[PDB]
């Protein structure tokens, strides 16, 4: 959690997929952990958002509406 | 004894409704598969 606002604060980048590639790839080679959420285009949640858990249930609330007003 | 008009129902019974025309095309069911709501 150091890693991730001190690296962006002086980059000044609100969201560390927003990050340039250059200095990205620098929290890759020290830190992996944060590998899996950054290199995926497309995963099941927001990546590094707080209500990325509550989007889920709305969006399973969506995609259950949406397959009623169809059938 | 228990006294009544009766009426026999079946699986030939039917109800016809009627829509509007302008009422089938609705936002709620024109939903896109992403809303900000």
């Amino acid at each position: 959690a150091t890693a991730l606002t001190e690296a962006c604060a002086a980059e000044r980048v609100v969201r560390p997929h927003q990050l340039s590639p250059a200095g990205q790839a620098e929290l890759l080679l020290r830190f992996p952990a944060l590998e899996v959420p950054l290199r995926h285009p497309r995963p099941v949640l927001p990546p590094f958002d707080i209500a990325a858990e509550v989007a889920f249930t709305a969006r399973i609330h969506l995609a259950c509406l949406r397959a009623l007003g169809q059938a | 004894w228990e006294h009544r008009r009766f009426i026999v129902a079946d699986s030939r019974n039917f109800i016809t409704p009627e829509f509007p025309r302008d009422f089938w095309m609705s936002p709620v069911f024109n939903l896109p598969r992403e809303t900000a709501a």
